[PDB]
């Protein structure tokens, strides 16, 4: 007999540690595993493909629509759309980025913002996109949001533009869920010049936008997500 | 040390270290090269 | 290892025009669009594997039994003098969204299982008790009263423990194919009104608790909590998130006039 | 002077040229393959029909307008019917393949209009009714008709709901299977490779079904000043290394 | 003494964790071993010697007769026995194979079917059996029959056959006690071309069948069997 | 057609010893080319031999 | 590790990986070869 003394947390049951335990089958042989195309390991391999974000949030009931930004013919100046950057909330919350984002506590990274344009391919624009750093309130003009991480786009054969948030921030985490002091920024989008449609055509036109993380991007403290919850257990 | 004679009675795997987003970012069929045009 | 120098650009070779038709998402960082400072990545995304995803206890299921006299009791399974559970990680939902992200699951399960009694009125003492837990696997005879020969359990695991304690084990993965399947858009063979997307695929035993004492003066109510978690962990084919709110084990089905998923803004479309 | 653009898939005794595609889509990364012995369990030695099998079928055409909420088929049912690939299903136990999916839009440069072509594993679709009804077989095995989601609930049927994908996911999420956009300005088709994947080596071909296709509308479609408003959009597919295996009778399924 | 921590499923009991115990007994010296032939050390070595099978079921108390499968002289075209392969339960469900088989909860492999012949010696007769694999119903006639897999068997001087139920699956695994999904196909039996008696001879004759395992076979996940019960406990 | 039209048409062989076919969908199961009308302004489908008989009357 | 001293006291024993039905489905005196006529 070898003397033990058994320490404080002796027979508690944490869901996190992770040790040995007898298996109740003992000797049985599991089915062979085959090949199955698809194989994921980390979360993080799936939150970079891009998937649209619901920017035009403006509806009252879910539709295909509040994923449709219009754009303005002839309009000069003027603004395409404005955001917040909190990934865990609002637009974002929905989408497949946003939906793990919640998962964890803490995100650190680059994000990218891409817009794809639909219009008739006898049209032409230029666009604007603007990131602002914490610390500034949301662009009110594009004199006011140019002076800040923007890239002109033209809109062209090629459709789509890509638009990287660079990690811009003091402290190197920031909270999932929409904090202050750990705020990300703004993002706007304006006219460059002007949307202008072909001859014999007419109407709103629209971008569609996608969401993804760089290959920078962190996460980390699992928890919880706000995102499901239940009143009694289900049944079959 | 395993204590146990089954392989299910074994504490949690270890760490993929896998990680290869290619196969969701781009199943595509030609090879797209960032910084080419995208179509040709 | 997470961004390196660059500086100015005006070239010919425009990283950030692409083509979203074509179902990639290219691989843009920041510096291919500002000019960026070398920074080092600092972290490996241990976290985020599926093993440590899927690899914590959840509680799967939450049932109850109690101790009574059964002298009189016609149905002991109806006076919950013993109790079964079908084995399922699809009935309580917090972890079932978080396995529903993938198609195809493959793992051991470690099960543990807490009891604590309750005694709702008046009894001079609390008793101990001891649990039986049988895992009854599919074409076993199942308990008819709450002391069948069925407990004898020669042929089937069954655990022992005291009511206040858990219980711990851990189970292979008993499937029958190659992994679990999350979804599966099929029957069980093709007749007109067999039920759909409910499988014998996904299933995982069945599980029969009791309790050995014979009866005290006072009655007990025992509750048993069974926690699950994941170990060698293998998952396949990512899936969107589940939006709206489940209604059934089993099927994709959620409730009618249920409420917008997406949230309104305050405001515009150009509102902060 | 290759074009990420034009293309040519010749397969069995038909081929397909588009001149103004944008690259394909190989599910996973992976390209359809034969059954290997180190996977299989039956012994029976496999049917490989081969160039009878493995050719372009183009099911009936669709008419997106305005009001198209999008369509959705199923694989292997969309191909039930056609040819011997059809006979073969219904005579063996157990079959599988992987397909060449190619699907066709072309409008002119005045018009604008954007549809999603996606591929889901395993999509077990959502009764409308709630609760835990069940859908009956008849309404998830459509045949080439394929279901229209802007058709009406129907009893016995899913629901037809587009921003919730016919099963409680939200549209915008449909990104993460492999698929591709025909955007009328880019595009013309969309050509998605599918493996076969199954969590067993070889399945039964008539009770389950491993991957439906979906065509979504996203941006509305805009037809030029007086042009008539609707555009056709044809699906054409065909069955890639495709076994069959466990011969018999012929099986009689519902309806 | 040495600092430990006690894990929950301490004290447990559990019926399958295998463990050392102290001997109540120390010192003490069992018999020897003398040599007995027919050890046996698997169940899978024993399900693989054949048993008879009750296919003539038909009866209403328990006899010797429902193990006899009658045959009728002269008829043609006809149908001589069927059941389905639910080798868990019916007429499977007592032989040895069938018996077994119910200790486990999956099995899968290939079974061996064969038929003895017991008629006159100077008879002949020509007999089809059919394997039809999941997914289509019992053959209802010899053509239906005969396009799945089958045996032409010519009763002759070799007086059994043996007719394999190749392994057909698409899951690797089925489960013992009936289940759909699972399910395994049917056997049917039918007049090739037809039994006939010398002279002299009358009446019916029968063939005797029997069930046993392939090498091939795998069972899995043992519980408890559905073939034994009891009220009280016995006594001496 | 102009140069800003587009169509897509399916050109079908059908080898003897069936009728011609009636509709597209009989027509698809036979060789058949889908063209897409483009920039590239002609399309070249092949008969290919397909013959039991290793010639045939010109009559 | 055995930590007790007698026999009696150890785990389970290890699969006999024995396996030879041959004494229970050919237990005939003269060997029958598969594919030669059972009565000659």
């Amino acid at each position: 007999g070898l003397p033990t003394t058994t320490l404080p947390g002796s027979g508690q049951f944490l869901t996190t540690d992770d040790r040995q335990s007898p298996s109740a089958l003992p000797n049985y042989e599991p089915t062979p595993r085959i090949h199955i195309p698809g194989k994921v390991h980390n979360l993080l391999e799936i939150i970079q493909v891009d998937t649209l974000i619901p920017m035009n949030n403006t509806h009252t009931k879910d539709e295909v629509n509040s994923y449709l930004i219009p754009l303005n013919a002839n309009r000069q100046n003027e603004q395409v759309f404005g955001t917040n950057l909190f990934i865990g909330d609002g637009v974002f919350k929905t989408t497949l980025l946003g939906e793990i984002v919640q998962y964890y506590t803490h995100w650190s990274g680059s994000l990218r913002f891409s817009l794809m344009y639909t219009g008739p391919a006898l049209s032409s624009a230029k666009l604007i996109l603007a990131y602002t750093p914490p610390g500034a309130r949301g662009p009110q003009d594009r004199r006011e949001a140019m002076l800040g991480t923007h890239v002109v786009w033209d809109i062209g054969l090629q459709s789509t533009i890509v638009m990287t948030i660079p990690w811009t921030s003091g402290v190197q985490f920031r909270y999932t869920d929409p904090d202050t002091y750990t705020s990300a920024g703004f993002l706007s989008c304006w006219y460059q010049t002007s949307l202008i449609l072909p001859p014999e055509t007419t109407g709103q036109v629209y971008l569609l936008s996608f969401i993804s993380a760089c290959p920078d991007f962190k996460l980390r403290l699992m928890k919880d997500t706000q995102t499901i919850s239940q009143t009694v257990a289900l049944t079959e | 040390i395993n204590y146990y004679k089954d392989a299910a009675s074994t504490s949690s795997a270890g760490q993929s270290l896998s990680m290869d987003p290619s196969k969701f970012t781009e199943p595509v069929k030609d090879l797209m090269l960032k910084g080419a045009p995208a179509l040709n | 290892t997470a961004s390196i120098s660059s500086g100015p650009k005006h070239t010919q070779k425009v990283p950030i025009l692409t083509a979203n038709e074509t179902g990639a998402t290219m691989p843009v960082l920041p510096s291919d669009s500002i000019e960026t400072r070398t920074t080092y990545m600092h972290f490996n995304g241990s976290e985020t594997d599926v093993e440590c995803f899927l690899g914590r206890a959840a509680c799967v299921h939450v049932t109850e039994i109690q101790n009574k006299d059964a002298t009189g009791i016609d149905n002991h399974r109806e006076a919950k003098l013993f109790n079964d559970w079908k084995i399922n990680l699809s009935s309580l939902v917090q972890l079932r969204k978080k396995l529903e992200l993938f198609t195809y699951v493959r793992f051991d399960s470690e099960y543990t299982i807490l009891a604590t009694a309750s005694q709702p009125d008046s009894a001079n003492y609390s008793s101990n008790l001891v649990v039986q837990a049988m895992y009854v696997p599919p074409g076993a005879p199942n308990p008819k009263e709450w002391d069948d020969y069925t407990w004898q359990s020669a042929s089937n695991p069954s655990v022992f423990f005291k009511v206040g304690d858990t219980s711990r084990f851990s189970v292979p993965y008993v499937g029958l194919a190659s992994a679990y399947n999350c979804f599966y858009d099929g029957y069980s063979h093709d007749d007109a009104e067999t039920q759909y997307g409910i499988t014998v695929l996904a299933h995982m035993g069945s599980m029969a608790f009791r309790i050995v004492n014979e009866h005290d003066e006072h009655k007990t109510l025992v509750k048993i909590r069974v926690y699950h978690r994941a170990k060698h962990v293998e998952a396949w084919i990512p899936r969107a998130p589940r939006a709206l709110p489940y209604t059934s084990i089993g099927r994709t089905n959620y409730p009618k006039n249920t409420e917008p998923v997406i949230k309104k803004r305050k405001g515009d479309i150009k509102s902060y | 002077g290759y074009s990420d653009r034009v293309q040519q898939i010749t397969l069995g005794n038909s081929t397909i040229t588009t001149q103004e595609a944008a690259n394909a889509v190989v599910c996973y990364a992976e390209w359809p393959e034969y059954l290997p012995d180190v996977d299989a369990s039956d012994v029976n030695k496999t049917s490989k029909p081969d160039t009878s099998v493995c050719r372009f079928y183009t099911l009936d055409s669709k008419t997106w307008t305005t009001g198209s909420k999008g369509w959705c088929w199923k694989l292997p049912d969309a191909l039930k019917d056609m040819g011997v690939f059809g006979q073969n299903m219904f005579f063996h136990s157990l079959g599988r393949s992987g397909y060449t999916v190619h699907v066709q839009c072309n409008a002119t440069k005045f018009h604008s209009g954007c549809l999603l072509v996606v591929v889901i594993p395993e999509h077990q679709l959502a009764s409308h009714e709630g609760g835990n009804v069940s859908v009956k077989y008849t309404f998830t095995h459509p045949g080439e008709r394929g279901i229209d989601l802007s058709s009406a609930n129907e009893v016995g049927g899913p629901v037809k709901d587009v921003l919730y994908n016919m099963n409680g996911t939200l549209l915008g999420n449909l990104l993460i299977f492999p698929h591709q956009f025909i955007n009328l300005r880019t595009n013309n088709t969309a050509t998605i490779v599918i493996p076969y994947i199954n969590s067993v080596p070889i399945d039964s071909m008539t009770r389950h079904n491993n991957v439906s296709l979906m065509v979504i509308p996203i941006a509305p479609l805009t037809v030029p000043t007086g042009a008539t408003p609707s555009l056709p959009i044809t699906v054409t597919i065909a069955p890639m290394c495709t076994e069959f295996s466990g011969i018999r009778s012929k099986s009689i399924v519902p309806q």
